RNA sequence: UUCAUCUAGACAGCCGGACGGUGGCCAUGGAAGUCGGAAUCCGCUAAGGAGUGUGUAACAACUCACCGGCCGAAUGAACUA
């Protein structure tokens, strides 16, 4: 089921386009908050990696 | 007849672990107690020192020998007493390393060293010592590489 | 509850619980309030919503509070399972923190509803209800760690075999690197590996076999190590605890074979260590691979040590092997007969 | 994204390759040109230890052509254009002034154990006896043999879909399979097989079909297989 | 809009390499990079991280980032409205 797992991972990765609009409302705000948190975490990780590489 | 070549590591002057050596002596059927006695006899030179032990088998004949390792030789170069205490943690020999033992630690590996010249062997050994992190010649190991590069420290070559 | 705690309802992290409670309450509470209303209606609506939120949080906490039993005193004959697994002190600290939060939430709600009873205008009432919600959010966010420990504790206790302390039982223990799970395989049916390792089994295992016209359960010890004789890991400490706090007949195993994990070098230390903890527990001893080690040519130097062991009255050594299906049955039948004789005499 | 300290080299590598090749062109008398494209790092170590009095410097085919001269008008040394299109794959350069016959004999006679996997070959027949598999093909007795792990079974059940002499996962086959035959052209699965256990069925030597002199600085090209 | 790559062959893909000191040191019955904490060098290169992951009990194998060959025009990354 390794192929099934890979397909599941790819579907989860591409599901953001479908998740762009959800419910009749009050869910887009939660999705935006989750995306903002993920972006902040990614930026912090990138900065930490760059600093570690520098020194 | 047939010759079996394998590599194992153990503690000098101690009986080898029968649980670990069971796959090695599985088909052979030799006595693990006899194997441990042979390991102790061959490794009695080094007391409490982790070294490699050979297991040359030809029609199930006991044959063992000791081949050192770089880290173990770095530890044992100072000839400091090796002791194990249940109340002591994170203790290692970090005494100053003179160039007299640097020559010997380069020569012991120079035969099998990839570096063609004694200079290459010495710089590899210096990299290894910097990895280990012990004090050398009352000097920081980090700068000895650039000292060699600039000629600050000369390594005799013959 | 009794020897089976799988009934834990569910666990969610602190943030998830806060979000769930808040959204469920905001969905179930009416959201249409106009300025063209008398103050009584506004007060009633907001009091209803705040008390409903409080009751929802209380009911979300009380179930998990009651699910975990009194680990200090539940089975004092045995006890010492989840502490041995991970820990006890921080577990109780986290549970006490959750309990304190539960005992504070309703007090905060009562005080705030008392304060808001005398509300006057929409602005101030909205501000105070927002303040109440913020207080709830803070007091649920200040317990992120207890839920994290709770999830692990629940997962660990879910896959825990039931053990009946006040019933007939037997125990098997012996030096590792021998294939201890072989006895389990030949006696009962379960899942285990017989790999030529010290740790043939990785946790406690209990059988459900039946012989001598009656049902019995055998407990397998994961292993015994006695290099410091006092300080082990969970694998050995659980085995030693089970041996200590049980009067079930115990079968001890030492591998008297030329091929083993320890050969013949530490069985004397094993006996010395176990003798203080082996007093009135029906000590039984067996040896495997007799048909291939030929016990007929045993050395007298080690026979002296065997005689020294035999000086203790509760010693019986015989020849048996798991490769056949006669010696194992005879040994198990003899163990059952000894158990029956012991319970008849006592 | 990327989460590693290592980054792309850039073009300073190309610049330093140019500098080193142009400066090394004028070190000894006799340059070296050979025909050996695909190699391995232990082999490189062996040849460098053998030829420490030389320089194991090599790079891109295009950059080597640029250094040797893309046109007749520009040339580091006389008649260096014949060495440009001399080889099409990958080859290195050496500066050894030891001998000619000795080095050629060394090339023609040296032989080592490795893997080749050619389209045309005459290999021994390799079979997988019994349902239970082995990682080397069953050469040593089953008493000394060791089992394998079935966790990676989907890999062989999807990419291979056939019993394997080498790189075999724990399954059962009704009949043994002759994974390798004499005078057969290997396919993708066969190329994937016969690599895990390190049993080097291939013998690698030096096939030399190139030469050049600098004092003469003229056209030279041999052909030895 | 800003900063880059590119006939001194880019991004995607197929295939190849990713080695030694060194199973580098404390926890060991386990820590080869991946249950942990410190950990940060060379040897020879064009390239190999005292290692981003898949996961074995460990090994091993795969995989990424970095190079190499195939195909030969524009392409990438972030941000703005
Ligand atoms: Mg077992």
């Amino acid at each position: 089921h390794e192929e099934r797992k890979r397909k599941r991972e790819a579907r989860e990765s591409h599901k953001i386009s479908e998740r762009a609009q959800k419910l009749t409302g009050w869910k887009g705000k939660q999705f935006a908050k989750k995306r903002y948190a993920e972006k902040v975490s990614m930026r912090k990780k990138i900065k930490a990696h760059e600093q570690s590489k520098v020194k | 007849n047939e010759v079996k070549y394998l590599y194992l590591r153990a503690v000098g002057g101690e009986v080898g672990a029968s649980a670990a050596l069971a796959p090695k002596i599985g088909p052979l059927g030799l006595s693990p107690k006899k194997v441990g006695e042979d390991i102790a006899k061959a490794t009695k030179e080094f007391k409490g020192i982790k070294v490699t032990v050979q297991l040359k088998i030809q029609n199930r004949q006991a044959a063992a020998s000791v081949v050192p390792s770089a880290s173990s030789l770095v530890i044992t170069a100072l000839k400091e007493p090796p002791r194990d205490r249940k109340k002591d943690k994170n203790v290692k020999h970090s005494g100053n390393i003179q160039l007299d033992e640097i020559i010997e630690i380069a020569r012991q590996m120079r035969d099998k060293s990839f570096g063609r010249t004694l200079a290459s062997v010495t710089k590899e050994i210096l990299g290894t010592a910097q990895s280990v992190g012990c004090r050398v010649d009352f000097k920081n190991p980090h700068d000895i590489i650039e000292g060699i590069n600039a000629g600050e420290i000369e390594i005799p070559e013959n | 509850m009794q020897l089976s705690w799988k009934d834990i309802p569910t666990v969610a992290p602190a943030n998830d619980l806060l979000d769930i409670v808040l959204n469920r309450t905001q969905r179930k509470t009416p959201t249409v309030i106009r300025p063209g209303f008398k103050i009584t209606r506004i007060r009633a609506f907001y009091m209803r919503k705040v008390k409903y939120t409080g009751e929802g949080f209380v009911e979300k906490f009380e179930d998990i509070l009651k699910g975990f039993p009194n680990i200090n005193d539940v089975h004092p004959f045995h006890r010492d399972l989840m502490d041995t697994l991970y820990e006890k002190n921080h577990y109780k600290i986290s549970l006490a923190a959750i309990s304190r939060a539960k005992s504070l939430v309703e007090q905060v709600a009562r005080d705030y509803v008392r304060l808001l009873k005398f509300g006057q205008s929409l602005f101030q009432c909205k501000q105070l209800k927002r303040a109440a919600l913020g207080r709830m959010a803070t007091i649920v966010k200040k317990l992120r760690d207890p839920l994290a420990y709770l999830e692990q504790v629940r997962q660990h206790i879910g896959r825990l075999p039931s053990i009946d302390p006040n019933t007939r039982t037997l125990l098997i223990c012996g030096y590792p690197n021998v294939g201890k799970s072989s006895f389990l395989r030949c006696i009962t049916k379960s899942d285990v590996d017989v790999q030529p390792y010290a740790f043939t089994t990785k946790s406690l295992y209990v059988g459900h076999f039946d012989y001598k016209y009656l049902r019995f359960q055998a407990i397998d010890t994961p292993g015994i190590l006695d290099r410091p004789t006092e300080e082990m890991n969970n694998i050995e400490m659980q085995s030693i605890y089970a041996i200590a706090h049980l009067r079930s007949c115990v079968l001890y195993f030492m591998d008297l074979s030329e091929q083993c994990g320890f050969t013949i070098e530490a069985q004397v230390k094993l006996f010395h260590s176990i003798k203080p903890l082996f007093a009135n527990k029906s000590v039984m001893v067996v040896i495997n691979k007799t048909d291939i080690i030929r016990p007929e040519d045993l050395d007298e130097e080690r026979a002296q040590l065997l005689e020294s062991v035999k000086e203790v009255p509760g010693v019986e050594i015989m020849t048996s092997s798991c490769q056949l299906e006669e010696n194992v049955m005879e040994v198990r039948n003899k163990a059952c007969e000894k158990l029956l004789a012991s319970r008849i005499e006592n | 994204v990327t989460l590693a300290q290592t980054d792309k080299k850039g073009r300073e590598n190309k610049e330093r390759i140019f500098d080193e090749v142009r400066e090394a062109l004028d070190t000894y008398r006799y340059v070296w040109v050979l025909h050996l494209d695909d190699v391995r790092t232990p082999v490189l170590q062996e040849i460098r230890t053998s030829w420490a009095g030389s320089k194991l410097i090599m790079g891109k085919r295009k950059v080597l052509q640029k250094a040797l001269g893309e046109k007749r008008e520009e040339e580091y040394k006389e008649n260096l254009y014949q060495l440009s299109k001399l080889c099409s794959g990958v080859t290195g350069l050496l500066f050894t002034d030891e001998d000619v016959n000795t080095v050629k004999e060394y090339f023609k006679s040296y032989v080592r154990s490795d893997y080749s996997r050619p389209n045309t070959k005459a290999p021994l027949t390799f079979t997988i006896p019994e349902g239970i598999v082995y990682s080397r093909g069953g050469q040593i007795p089953a008493e000394e043999d060791v089992p394998m792990i079935h966790s990676l079974e989907p890999t062989m059940r999807n990419k291979f879909e056939i019993p394997t002499k080498i790189k075999a996962g724990k399954i059962t086959i009704d009949s043994p399979y002759l994974v390798c035959t004499e005078g057969e052209k290997l396919d993708v699965r066969q190329a994937l097989i016969l690599k895990q256990f390190g049993i080097a069925a291939s013998e690698f030597k030096v096939k030399v079909s190139a030469y050049y002199d600098n004092d003469s600085s003229t056209v030279e090209s041999t052909n030895i297989n």
